[PDB]
RNA sequence: GGCCAGCAUCAGUUUUGGUGGCAGGAUAAAUCCAUAGGAAUGUAGCUUGCCUCGGUAAGUAUUAUAGCCUGUG
RNA sequence: AGAACUGGCGAUGCGGGAUGAACCGAACGUAGAGUUAAGGUGCCGGAAUACACGCUCAUCAGACACCACAAAAGGUGUUAG
RNA sequence: UUUGCUCCACACAAUAUAGAUGGAUACGAAUAAGGCGUCCUUGUGGCGUCGCUGAACCAUAGCAGGCUAGCAACGGUGCACUUGGCGGAAAGGCCUUGGGUGCUUGCUGGCGAAUUGCAAUGUCAUUUUGCGUGGGGAUAAAUCAUUUGUAUACGACUUAGA
């Protein structure tokens, strides 16, 4: 008889949170919240990426679960040189969501020929599944 | 304006185990239990230890945060009422008319049954709310005396009572008569 | 896309779900709704219970008959919203209208059929947070429908049968998973994962 | 296989109009899969056939054909204006209509 | 009115015989191009000194670049408004990165909050809030608080097809 | 050479993309580098009061075991 | 009901204002292609259920010039001064 | 009323089509919260994990897919049969048993394709009906006229008649 109370754990809108942008020039990179403006806006900042230190709406980003110890407000080149001390890029790629992003560049980069040579391996991978799938 | 975050404190005690999944609360404790369904307010709880619960409200206006605090109530009453408990007294107030009051049971249901009020003839009936038990209080005249750990079960079934209690047709400031709440509290004393 | 289009009406607009079925009927695709009666509508239950009575006050003077109909259904309160989105009274129109059926509930082939969401209608995407909305249901049974009840028992014993129907589906995914993994780090599996599968 | 599919879907919408007043001359179409003008850019000038089927015989069939070509893309969300080498019925709003890979340009 | 610039521009009467060399004047101008600038210039010119266009000459425009364009600031704004029963003085601060993003906004909230449109606002100082504690505006008071943080709840994801084959979540 | 088409090379009109070279401005403003000064939503360190073995807070303290700001180059 | 100047209707279709003599756009040989006006783009209905910042919840909300009405006076609803 | 009707089978003819062209691919509930996996004290429980769209999953190679051989498997699938069971909201469909039989592109062989001439939907769906044959099965009634009056302007209604 302890209490237990669910939770309800959100990403949060804080300096050091990395987000994926998802329109613009920038857009599929990520960056670093380093300011917060208002309920709406936010100072952001990607230098590894290639995106520019800017002002951006919320709502064109969207907040990864990735944090990283940053002062608040810290300019470009600091900012340059913490990310890469905490390797949030390693862990990012290392994420089901990158990987998913990742996969499904390669899907829509295949040949055709290439197409159907996946087709030729599900037929096999299908083969033995199917048989392991039937006997216990 | 929108508040970035206002939130509140809902203490929990030694005798009781709180818990609520969406936002559907279960407040356990020595004199039984009850549960009350919060899913129509959006607040976010959460346990900060086994005495101490938030309760809180992101980038809300001003009628948002203003059911904040009636949330932090309603689960405190409900902690309350599983301790304390809660006791409503009513007098009877007549004037020549001896209002006379008991509980008869038809079916299995248990009501309170008001004769002679005013006069009348007619038998005025109040059912007894499941959870709410009824102690004609001896030792006191024309007093009766509702219980139960549901504050709002309580309160309810008095003001029912009181309301079948109206006095029609007639200067109802010299025409005083009914059935009142003359105090309100808990079960358990000393507290 | 497909042949036929279930959409779920549960928690869906009226009018948005209807102005896009509209459309899509316009445009060929066959579409059948079901769970009516879990439509919503924004505004408080009173609000659209007297918008309703102000819809059941208009007709013909001279002949009860010939003037506007009322039905009490949710299917059809739904039906309506939708008929004033097509040109009904073209021939063009009449064809959009008989690619499309509506349904309290959820009846045979369409149990076992899936059925989808239409995302620009959800409620729960649309509403701000805090407006109050209304269920189709329950608006219909104020106004005369008859039915709730009977459709609600039918539903709570689709719902158990579904429900078993998924359990065991869950089950034979897990099996399934199972052997799609005594088969991972094999050949055939490492040479799909380079082709992005 | 199953599939011998060398075109893709698509939709005889409207003719181009205004509120009150149609042009039989030139058909709108949906092309299945096709969101944005930049998607459609690449069926411009791709072929266009209605097929439809009818009682008498003729050169051999009882399968006619309606020719056309894409021509611009219409409006914002991939939907395409087309010609045709006679209108199309107009009946066939709402009709599936295929569109061709030819003339090809990969 | 639109995507603003800020506009240095410099204006003088017209020389003349005995006094060739008149006095100067300067004007930060917020519009949208040169054009809409030099305009609002001489209306506000005609407001205060004896001046017409016609009998005077723009002497230079510049647009003047924000200094540190990503640098968060406290902007501290002045306005004079027209209501449709009384002209008015006010005070707004606004959260932003440039004079000229603060602008932006304040015409909006402007036409939003009191209905005043273009024509019927001057802006009268527009300056920095140096340091905190002399920003007076709560809505802004709220967002310097130490090691700030906050949720977005209920995620919105916007659907690129007309069906969907789940049913959405709004976590986040 | 009647009827209707396909492609190629062009001409007129038009529509929608890719891409190369330049000009201007505070010879953009920023970032970056250097440098001087600074403060706080005060980083290390120090102090003191509770406190399950160091965590909290309230002091001190301006680069320290984070950083930012402002000017000049 | 009666004057002033211009522009119109009458004598004039065409696009818009659902509808309408006079408003807005624009004045007409037969046609192809392009672009626009005024006015629009949830669906009826061609055209973004487009972007952005606020505001508003109405037990008779509101929704676009001409135009198809509302006023003094009030509100401890809410917003910004 | 000149051999009529019905279900099943193919056959010929017509006829038409609001618009096949790999697959409509089944929990529920919540959204200020959930799905899945796992453990357990089976609970408003512990631990793990996922989302950020179906950009999926499944299917997909062979004269529109011909004729053939072998191997490894014991798997998949089509078809008609047969076992047990489920579904009444419009169930008219779902699951299960067992033998049969075809195909298998799971892998490895032999043969074929041209001249439809550089494109021309290049015809591969499913609707209703008509008429022969022959494999099952079935063997009425309504109306007019007559009649009743619980009915009626006329029709209609309601009775009665081997
Ligand atoms: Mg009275
Ligand atoms: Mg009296
Ligand atoms: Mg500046
Ligand atoms: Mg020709
Ligand atoms: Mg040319
Ligand atoms: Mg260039
Ligand atoms: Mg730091
Ligand atoms: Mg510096
Ligand atoms: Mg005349
Ligand atoms: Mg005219
Ligand atoms: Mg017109
Ligand atoms: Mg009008
Ligand atoms: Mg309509
Ligand atoms: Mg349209
Ligand atoms: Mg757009
Ligand atoms: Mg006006
Ligand atoms: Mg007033
Ligand atoms: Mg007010
Ligand atoms: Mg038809
Ligand atoms: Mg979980
Ligand atoms: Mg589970
Ligand atoms: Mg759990
Ligand atoms: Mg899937
Ligand atoms: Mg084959
Ligand atoms: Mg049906
Ligand atoms: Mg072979
Ligand atoms: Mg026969």
């Amino acid at each position: 008889t302890d209490s237990i109370v669910k939770a309800s754990n959100w990403r949060l809108v804080e300096v050091g949170r990395v987000v994926l942008i998802k329109k613009g020039q920038s857009a599929g990179k990520l960056a670093a919240i380093v300011e917060i403006i208002d309920q709406k806006k936010v100072l952001i900042d990607g230098p590894k990426a290639g995106v520019p230190r800017q002002a951006i709406n919320l709502g064109q980003v969207v907040l990864t679960p990735l944090t990283f110890a940053l002062p608040r407000g810290a300019r470009t080149a600091t900012v340059s040189k913490k990310w890469a001390a905490a390797a949030v890029c390693e862990k990012w790629a290392a994420s089901s969501w990158a990987k998913k992003i990742a996969q499904r560049e390669r899907r829509a980069a295949l040949t055709d020929f290439e197409r159907f040579q996946v087709m030729v391996l599900r037929k096999q991978k299908r083969y033995t599944v199917k048989k392991a799938l039937a006997k216990a | 304006m929108k508040y970035i975050q206002t939130e509140q404190q809902i203490e929990v005690p030694e005798g009781v185990t709180v818990s609520i999944k969406s936002r559907i609360v279960k407040v356990v404790g020595p004199r039984g239990t009850l549960t009350k369904n919060l899913k129509h307010i959006d607040v976010t709880f959460t346990k900060v230890n086994n005495q101490l619960i938030k309760v809180a409200v992101h980038n809300g206006g001003r009628k948002h945060v203003a059911a904040l605090r009636t949330v932090k109530s309603l689960v405190d009453n409900m902690i309350t009422g599983v301790t304390k408990g809660y006791k409503y007294k009513m007098r009877y107030v007549y004037a020549h008319f001896p209002i006379n009051v008991n509980i008869v049971e038809k079916d299995g249901a248990k009501f309170i049954e008001v004769r002679n009020f005013l006069g009348d003839k007619k038998i005025r009936n109040v059912p007894v709310r499941d959870g709410v038990t009824i102690e004609f209080s001896t030792n006191v005249k024309d007093e009766i005396v509702l219980s139960g750990n549901s504050v709002e079960d309580v309160s309810q079934n008095a003001a029912d009572l009181q309301q079948i209690c109206r006095v029609r047709n007639k200067d109802i400031r010299k025409f005083l008569d009914g059935i009142y709440v003359s105090h309100k509290g808990f079960i358990t004393e000393d507290l | 896309v497909e042949p036929v289009v279930v959409i779920d009406g549960k928690g869906h607009l009226v009018g948005r779900l209807a102005s896009v079925v509209a459309k899509q009927l316009l445009n060929g695709q066959k579409i059948v709704v079901v769970r009516a009666e879990e439509l919503n509508i924004s505004g408080e239950f009173f609000r659209n219970k007297l918008k309703y009575h102000d819809f059941l006050r208009k007709a013909t003077a001279f002949n009860k008959t010939r003037g506007p109909f009322h039905f009490r259904a949710p299917s059809r309160i739904f039906y309506k919203a939708l008929r004033g989105m097509v040109s009904h009274k073209t021939a063009r129109g009449k064809a959009a209208l008989e690619r499309l059926k509506v349904f309290e509930g959820i009846p045979p082939p369409y149990d076992k059929k899936k059925r989808v969401v239409v995302p620009q209608a959800l409620r729960v995407l649309r509403l701000k947070p805090g407006r109050k909305y209304t269920t189709l249901g329950k608006l219909s049974t104020s106004v005369g429908w008859k039915y709730e009840d009977v459709v609600a028992k039918l539903e709570a014993k689709r719902k158990v049968s579904s429900a078993e129907y998924y359990a065991k589906k869950r089950a034979f995914t897990k099996k399934v998973a199972s052997a799609n993994a005594t088969a991972a780090e094999s050949d055939v599996a490492k040479q799909l994962a380079a082709l992005g599968y | 296989a199953e599939s011998h599919r060398l075109y893709v879907k698509g939709k005889h919408l409207s003719y181009q109009r205004s509120k009150r007043v149609n042009n039989p001359n030139v058909s709108l179409i949906k092309i299945e899969g096709v969101a944005t003008p930049q998607d459609a850019q690449f069926y411009l000038g791709k072929r266009i056939a209605y097929v439809y089927r009818a009682s008498k015989e003729v050169r051999g069939s009882k399968i006619r054909v309606m020719w056309g070509k894409v021509t611009r893309t219409h409006g914002n969300s991939g939907v395409v204006r087309a010609t045709f080498r006679n209108n199309l019925p107009a009946k066939t709003f709402g009709a599936s209509v295929r569109i061709f890979l030819y003339p090809s340009n990969i | 009115m639109a995507h603003f610039k800020e506009y240095q521009v410099i204006g003088r009467r017209l020389p003349t015989e005995s006094v060739p060399e008149p006095k100067l004047f300067r004007m930060r101008i917020f519009a949208s191009n040169e054009v809409i600038a030099k305009s609002r210039y001489w209306y506000f010119l005609q407001k205060l000194h004896k001046v017409k266009k016609a009998s005077g000459e723009i002497v230079s425009i510049n647009q003047i670049n924000e200094a540190h364009p990503t640098k968060v600031k406290n902007f501290g704004v002045w306005v004079r408004y027209d209501s449709r029963s009384g002209t008015h003085n006010m005070y707004k601060e606004i959260r932003d990165v440039s004079r000229v993003a603060a602008v932006e906004t304040l015409y909006q909230d402007m036409a939003a909050r009191h209905r005043a449109r273009f024509r019927s606002i001057h802006i009268l100082k527009v300056a920095e809030i140096e340091k905190t504690a002399d920003v007076k505006r709560q809505y802004v008071k709220q967002f310097l608080t130490k090691d700030l943080k906050f949720p977005l709840p209920h995620r919105v994801q916007k659907s690129t097809k007309t069906f969907s084959y789940k049913r959405p979540s709004t976590f986040y």
